[PDB]
């Protein structure tokens, strides 16, 4: 084998930020990553993205529906559109040999969509399958109320179009949102089985495509109000989130040690998190099952650090009063050295151990060229990470205590508190 | 570290023209099986 | 309460083929041998009957 | 720049080496800055008997609570202030305990490990503790309903045989295990050579070698009054399994026909047609008289809401089927499609359909393998399937011999005219009975 | 180009519009065509405004072959001003009929 | 017609010849067997023993 | 003219056998088939050509 | 509780060949 | 592609009356006189007709 390759960085003139690197594997991995989200519509047009991600295999002005679906079947190949409420990423796999064959559809889909009306109101129904199957885990529905309890405007767009507008999206509004957030310099393509060279080649088409900037959206506002459910579950569950730090900044990477120190996610299998706070608090308050973490949310505009806990109808007063209390007693100074250590390391494993697969590895770093075009290498984080100190959990502990919190909660609920009284 | 897949933050909704789709995350579940008895009923939607 | 040709299976047949048959309104006299044709089989029939008495 | 079968060439190769006792000591190393440790071990319920049919699920719940120099609290402590990841799994023919973590603890994860096969405290109240933890999983599993109908499939076609019953076993044994069963059960079992250590990422195989020595190196390899746990063959047998309960949403059926051991060449064969057939769920995208030819007809009266083709392989035998999903009035028609595939692939098998398949297959293989736990999993598990590792250019060259004649051939000697085993649970009213089933394995017209 | 032979092409076609008798009832040229599957594909394709009107014409000129009649002069189609609404869906349906086709055979 | 050209057509054919073959000779033997036809049967080693 | 054709063919039927009968039979036979056969589906293609299908 | 099935005996109905849970059913398959 | 015999009109009736009906599984020896009954019918219609020709 040759010597480990780095990756290359370039930017078009039109903005475009292009990344690839030269691995050796016998598969090849392509994306596009796009700064379009749920969080760019208004109230106008919702439920756009929700159905925009499910045309990836509708016909285009230069391949038809037929040809996309039968010749990336015969090649054996994938593609995939996962989303969130920042971004939006099409990824195609496929074999080295195969690689100029399904760009051309990629690069297609993305750059010339014609969405036929009929095709469109055939595929309507399909939303409501994917919303349902998506609302089969009640955890799904907590977090959609969540946001929509804690912002005003912007990031509250639920990620599935409402039920009143599944039958009531048009193309017109499909195009509308293309033409103004398809833009070139919002786009990223990272690429790793492919070459540099050829990569900028095959871009070169859409150059004349697009352009420019695009529709800007508008800073999430924080509201704090509640969204109770009251269905017939048994099991309850809940949220406590408030004002946190943006993602990338100092204050973001304080969070993300706190939520680590609180037991935020589980190691050991069939086995109680001894070391985690959280666990411990709440095993000495209910002697039934119970589930209880912490939760960290790092958006470009703005955060939400909270704890999530499932407990029993009858005992959720109680075991959110003593997550709840564990956090004052954190926030008063009691901090031990050893905890900062220990959940540090679960960071590093954590964050190594994700970046080893290579689909994460491709997310990563498609996820980074968006907001600043510049790769930076995993020691650099872990530099980052170690810098903190324990006073700036203490501040970051305080600030979410003295901060105004917004609570989702779906289960029985007749025993949960409220805000203002927890 | 900007990637919310690696992070206990926001669902993830996914799709794929053959493979299925599945949303991501980290905040607590799974360890609910081993203190309770949460069932995993089949209804209306059936998916692998 | 409900009408009774919609209920007896022999009705139903009947009720499908000959009275809610969904039929063009159009239909010149091109459309009738059709019915004469059956018609002029049941005559014959019913002639060749009598005859075959004394042949 | 580099050609398929050429990029199959720059894939690091495993060393192995034996110990004195007979341990095997497996490795793959790379430039990754993680590695994934853990031990096969060759038991499962498959060498168990109706006294001992819970066990191996029992000591799976018992690994990680103590043992005799870390008792307690102590063994997840230590793990969890490293920030790796402790995991474990069983089967009807193996089972396995391993750990993710960084390579910079090598050293101590693998003490841990030596720890937790040798020195397994078996404290009781412990034991009664997991007695009721076993029981509600128990009852969770009988909400799934893929474990239910898979798990009579097995019952229904390997009855009277040790490969018949559960992993986890009958709900009465569990309340009457003692702690000289269990003993029993590890002294008997959990012994060299029968182990195998695999480490995968970012380790040296004489850094591997040198700490099994240290810890491994310890465990006996004789058995007392040579009682030795003899394999013995199972039969298969041709019959149905109905529980039939309306209030369910969906009809489960699960068919499957005998199938090769695991160390037979044709099994690859077989991989290709499950390709062929393929899978279908309700949220792929498209599909709709645009996929394969069972899921293309899947969407012409909508008829299944997802089925899946499994080829299950056991030492000597194995399963091979489809499993599928329909609704109360459909349950024959989805039959129905699915008997004429596989007929026309015994039969009439054209070479573009193979070409998928094996393009299929070489994805599935090159991309299964990313990561570092799959790449141990697969090394831990051949070892102790074939005795060593077969690397990507010989997967290759065996895909390339199939053909379409080859595929007709294999198939018919597998799926044509042979008794199939049926296991239904739900509302099954419409699940035609076992003559029409059998009577449609073959074909008037051939 | 030629331009009597591609006049007399025109007038002659003028002529066999004329004796066609459907102008005579309303009904366009692609109110007449054979409903096969491709049609009928092509005509749910059609937008609400042009199925409503291509019904009501087919239901004007089975009222009025019903009683015999004829639809008064001033009110006949007339050969300049006929729209072929239908060939743009026909066209992207049969042509993706051979697509699939071309495809099945290898 | 044109559609049922291609190579895979051809490959169809090819995997029912066989068949084919054999159930065109049922029909031959049966129609034989049936008619009780003296001119093949009389070449029959012990069939045309039947024929006085 | 098909029609026509087959009135003339059910008169000959009814005439003896003589020259002009036998001439006109054979001439109404080959007029029979070759309309149905040849005449009809080219005909309607040509149709097809002036409505610019 | 659904590991608690099993299938009952059927030895008085089975064939000779397949009346012993150790021997291979493949070899006499086709001859039954 | 579902069986032809559940959408051709003509199999819709063959299969509806003889291969797909429910029954009974405990009807016993006494339930095979009915279809015994149009057998014989069958039998008595040819073998009258060949006398027919005759008669
Ligand atoms: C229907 C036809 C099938 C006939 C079935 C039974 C036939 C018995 C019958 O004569 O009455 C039924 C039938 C009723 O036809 P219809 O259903 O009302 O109209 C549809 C026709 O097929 C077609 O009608 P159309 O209006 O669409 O086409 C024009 C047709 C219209 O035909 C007619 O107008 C004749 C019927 C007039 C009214 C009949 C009732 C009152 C008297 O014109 C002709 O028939 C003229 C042809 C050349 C005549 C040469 C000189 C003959 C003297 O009568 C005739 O068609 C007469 C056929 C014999 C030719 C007569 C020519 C005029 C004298
Ligand atoms: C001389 C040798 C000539 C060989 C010609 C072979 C033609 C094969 C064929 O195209 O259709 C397969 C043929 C059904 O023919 P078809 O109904 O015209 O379907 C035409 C298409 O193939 C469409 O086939 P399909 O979608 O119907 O599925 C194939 C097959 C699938 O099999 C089934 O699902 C039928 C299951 C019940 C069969 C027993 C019916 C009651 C007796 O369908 C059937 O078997 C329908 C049988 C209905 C018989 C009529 C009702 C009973 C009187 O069924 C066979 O498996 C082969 C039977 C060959 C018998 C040869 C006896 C020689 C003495
Ligand atoms: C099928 C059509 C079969 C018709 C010919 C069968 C008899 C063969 C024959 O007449 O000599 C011709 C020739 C010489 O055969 P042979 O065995 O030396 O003559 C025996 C005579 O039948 C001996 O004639 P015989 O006067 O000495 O004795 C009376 C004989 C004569 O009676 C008949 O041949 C009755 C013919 C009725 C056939 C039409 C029934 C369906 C409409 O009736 C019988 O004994 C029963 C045999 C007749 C066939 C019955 C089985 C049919 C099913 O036979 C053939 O070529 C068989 C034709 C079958 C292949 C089709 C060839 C078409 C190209
Ligand atoms: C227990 O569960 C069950 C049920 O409950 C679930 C059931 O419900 C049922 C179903 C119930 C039953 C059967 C019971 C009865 C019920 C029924 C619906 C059926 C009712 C029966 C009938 C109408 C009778 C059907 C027919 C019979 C006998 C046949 C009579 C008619 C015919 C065509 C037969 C054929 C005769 C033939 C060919 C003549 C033989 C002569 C042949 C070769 C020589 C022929 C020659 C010619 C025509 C020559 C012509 C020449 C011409 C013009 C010359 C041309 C010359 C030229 C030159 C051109 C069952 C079985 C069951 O078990
Ligand atoms: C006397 C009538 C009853 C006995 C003969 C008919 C019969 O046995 O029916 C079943 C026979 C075979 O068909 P079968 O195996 O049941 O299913 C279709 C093939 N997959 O189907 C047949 O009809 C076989 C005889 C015609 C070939
Ligand atoms: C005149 C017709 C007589 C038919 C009955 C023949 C005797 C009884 C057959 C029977 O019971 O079926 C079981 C079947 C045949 O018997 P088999 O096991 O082959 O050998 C017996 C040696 N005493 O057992 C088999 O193995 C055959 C598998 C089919
Ligand atoms: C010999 C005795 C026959 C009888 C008793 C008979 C009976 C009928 C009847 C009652 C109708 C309905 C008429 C209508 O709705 O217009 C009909 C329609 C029809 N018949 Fe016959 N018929 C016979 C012979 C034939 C023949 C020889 C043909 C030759 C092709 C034929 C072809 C048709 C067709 C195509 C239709 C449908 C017409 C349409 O849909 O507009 N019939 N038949
Ligand atoms: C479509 C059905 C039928 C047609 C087309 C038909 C036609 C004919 C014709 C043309 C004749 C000779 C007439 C003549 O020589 O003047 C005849 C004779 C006869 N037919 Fe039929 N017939 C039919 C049905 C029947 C039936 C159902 C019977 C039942 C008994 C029958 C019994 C007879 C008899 C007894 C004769 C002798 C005539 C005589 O003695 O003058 N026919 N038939
Ligand atoms: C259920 C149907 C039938 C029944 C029960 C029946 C019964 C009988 C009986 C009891 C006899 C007396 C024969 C004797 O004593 O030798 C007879 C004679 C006869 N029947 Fe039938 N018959 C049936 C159908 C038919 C049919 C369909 C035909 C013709 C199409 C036919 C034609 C004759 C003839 C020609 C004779 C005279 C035979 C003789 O004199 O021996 N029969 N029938």
């Amino acid at each position: 084998p040759p010597q480990p390759q780095d990756l290359e960085f370039t930017k078009l003139p039109n903005g475009l930020v292009i990344a690839s690197l030269e691995n050796y594997s016998p598969v090849s991995r392509i994306g596009l990553f796009i700064k379009a989200g749920s969080r760019y519509e208004d109230f106008s047009n919702l439920g756009t993205t929700h159905l925009l991600r499910l045309t990836s295999s509708l016909t285009t002005k230069g391949a038809s529906s037929f040809k996309i679906t039968r010749g990336i079947e015969a090649v054996g190949g994938k593609l995939s559109v996962t989303a969130t409420r920042e971004n939006m990423a099409y990824t195609v796999e496929c074999l080295r040999g195969d690689v100029d064959i399904l760009m051309e559809f990629l690069l297609n889909v993305t750059t010339a969509p014609e969405f036929r009306r009929w095709e469109v109101a055939d595929l309507q129904p399909q939303l409501k399958i994917d919303k349902a199957v998506a609302f089969q885990n009640p955890q799904t529905h907590v977090i959609e109320n969540l946001h929509a309890a804690a912002y005003r405007n912007a990031l509250a767009n639920p990620l599935y179009c409402p039920d009143y507008r599944i039958g009531k999206v048009t193309s017109e509004e499909l195009h509308y949102f293309v033409q103004n957030h398809f833009t070139s310099a919002r786009m990223a393509l990272i690429g790793l089985g492919v070459s540099h060279p050829v990569l900028k080649q095959v871009a070169e088409q859409f150059l004349n495509m697009r352009g420019g900037l695009g529709l800007s959206g508008a800073k999430a506002n924080y509201r704090g109000g509640e969204i109770r459910e009251q269905n017939g579950d048994s099991l309850v569950h809940a949220a406590f989130v408030a004002e946190s730090a943006v993602a990338g900044s100092a204050e973001a990477n304080a969070f993300s040690v706190l939520q680590h120190v609180l037991g935020a996610g589980p190691h050991v299998k069939r086995g109680s998190n001894t070391t985690s706070h959280l666990h411990q608090a709440v095993a000495k308050a209910t002697q039934q099952p119970f589930d209880v973490s912490a939760f960290n949310a790092s958006y470009s505009d703005s955060g939400l650090f909270g704890i999530y806990t499932i407990s029993q109808a009858t005992a959720a007063g109680d075991v959110i009063k003593a997550a709840y209390n564990q956090v004052k007693t954190i926030a008063q100074g009691n901090l031990s050295n050893t905890d900062v250590q220990a959940a540090k390391n679960k960071l590093k494993a954590g964050y190594l151990m994700s970046v080893e697969s290579s689909e994460c590895f491709l997310e990563e770093v498609g996820s980074q060229a968006l907001v600043a075009g510049s790769y930076m290498p995993p020691s650099t984080v872990l530099q980052q990470i170690d810098s903190v100190a324990n006073a700036d959990i203490i501040n970051a502990a305080k600030k979410f205590v003295s901060g105004q919190k917004s609570m989702a909660a779906s289960g029985n609920l007749g025993h949960t508190p409220f805000v203002d009284e927890l | 570290m900007l990637s919310v897949a690696s992070r206990s933050g926001p669902f993830a909704p996914v799709l794929s023209a053959t493979s299925r789709g599945v949303a991501g995350a980290l905040r607590p579940l799974v360890q609910a099986t081993v203190p309770a008895t949460p069932e995993q009923p089949v209804l209306d939607l059936k998916r692998p | 309460m409900t009408p009774m040709r919609k209920t007896n299976p022999l009705m139903k047949l009947i009720n499908h083929s000959f009275i809610d048959l969904p039929t063009p309104s159009n239909i010149s006299a091109w459309w009738n041998f059709g019915s004469l044709l059956g018609a002029c089989l049941i005559l014959q029939i019913t002639t060749g009957l009598f005859l075959a008495m004394h042949y | 720049t580099a050609t398929f079968a050429q990029a199959l060439q720059f894939v690091p190769e495993t060393q192995v080496s034996l110990l004195d006792n007979g341990l095997r000591v497996a490795s793959e190393q790379s430039s990754q800055p993680t590695c994934t440790v853990g031990v096969w071990i060759d038991v499962g319920s498959r060498f168990e008997t109706e006294k001992n049919n819970g066990a191996g699920y029992f000591l799976e719940h018992l690994a990680f609570k103590g043992t005799k120099n870390r008792p307690g609290s102590a063994l997840e402590k230590e793990v969890e202030s490293m920030g790796a990841h402790l995991n474990a799994y069983s089967t009807r023919e193996h089972t396995a305990y391993y750990i993710k973590a960084l390579s910079k603890d090598l050293p101590k994860a693998v003490e841990l490990l030596g720890d937790i096969v040798q020195n397994c405290s078996l404290e009781d109240s412990q034991i009664e503790k997991e007695r009721d933890v076993i029981l509600r999983e128990m009852q969770e599993n009988d909400a799934s309903m893929r474990d239910v109908v898979f798990n009579y499939l097995h019952a229904t076609a390997f009855q009277g045989t040790p490969l018949a019953q559960a992993v986890e076993g009958p709900s009465e044994n569990v309340r009457k295990l003692s702690r000289a069963d269990l003993t029993e059960y590890l002294s008997t079992h959990y012994k060299a050579p029968r182990m195998v250590l695999a480490a995968a990422g970012g380790v040296e195989h004489q850094q591997l070698l040198d700490l099994a020595q240290k810890h491994l190196g310890g465990i006996p390899w004789t058995y007392a009054e040579d009682a030795v746990p003899t394999l013995t063959p199972c039969r298969f047998t041709g019959s149905e399994i109905r529980h039939r309960d309306d209030a369910l949403p969906f009809a489960h059926v699960a068919i499957a026909v005998e199938g090769p051991g695991w160390a037979s060449p044709d099994n690859v064969a077989l991989q290709v047609a499950n390709a062929i057939i393929g899978h279908y769920d309700c949220t792929y995208g498209g599909g709709v008289h645009l996929s394969s030819p069972l899921a293309s007809g899947a969407v012409a009266n909508k008829l299944c809401q997802s089925f899946q083709t499994f080829s299950i392989c056991y030492a000597e035998t194995g399963l091979l089927g489809a499993h599928f999903v329909c609704d109360r009035m459909k349950i024959d028609d989805m039959m129905f499609v699915l008997q004429g595939q596989w007929m026309r692939l015994c039969t009439s098998a054209t070479e573009s359909e193979v070409a998928r398949g094996k393009n299929i297959l070489r994805n599935a293989l090159v991309s299964h393998l990313d990561g570092t736990t799959p790449v141990c999993e697969d090394i831990g598990r051949s070892l102790l399937t074939y005795g060593r590792r077969i690397p990507l250019a010989e997967w290759e060259s065996r895909i390339a011999e199939v053909d379409a004649s080859v595929v007709r051939e294999i198939c018919s000697k597998y799926i044509y005219d042979q008794c199939p085993a049926v296991a239904g649970y739900g509302p099954i009213e419409q699940l035609p009975d076992y003559n029409r089933i059998r009577s449609g394995m073959f074909w008037l017209r051939f | 180009a030629v331009s009597a032979s591609g006049k007399w092409l025109d007038g002659i076609r003028k002529w066999y519009y004329n004796a066609a008798g459907f102008n005579k009832l309303g009904l366009m040229r692609d109110d007449t065509i054979y409903e096969d599957e491709d049609v009928k594909e092509a005509i749910r394709r059609l937008p609400e405004n042009l199925y409503n009107d291509r019904m009501f014409r087919i239901k004007r000129a089975l009222d009025l072959n019903l009683k015999h009649q004829i639809l008064p002069k001033e009110q006949w189609t007339k050969y300049e001003e006929e729209n072929f609404y239908l060939e743009p869906y026909l066209k992207e349906v049969i042509r993706e009929r051979k697509e699939r086709e071309e495809w099945a055979k290898k | 017609v044109t559609r049922f050209l291609g190579p895979r057509y051809r490959e169809l054919v090819k995997n029912w010849v066989p068949t084919a073959y054999t159930w065109g000779a049922v029909g031959a033997v049966g129609l034989v067997w049936a008619t009780d036809w003296r001119l093949i049967l009389d070449w029959v080693p012990y069939i045309n023993g039947k024929f006085k | 003219l098909l029609a026509a054709d087959l009135l003339i063919l059910t008169w000959i039927g009814g005439q003896p056998v003589s020259y002009p009968f036998t001439i006109i039979g054979q001439v109404a036979s080959v007029l029979y088939f070759t309309t149905i056969l040849i005449l009809m589906p080219t005909i309607s293609l040509i149709e097809n050509k002036m409505l610019k299908w | 509780s659904h590991t608690d099935i099993k299938v009952p005996d059927f030895s008085e109905y089975r064939r000779l060949e397949v009346l012993d849970s150790t021997k291979s059913s493949r070899e006499s398959s086709e001859a039954r």
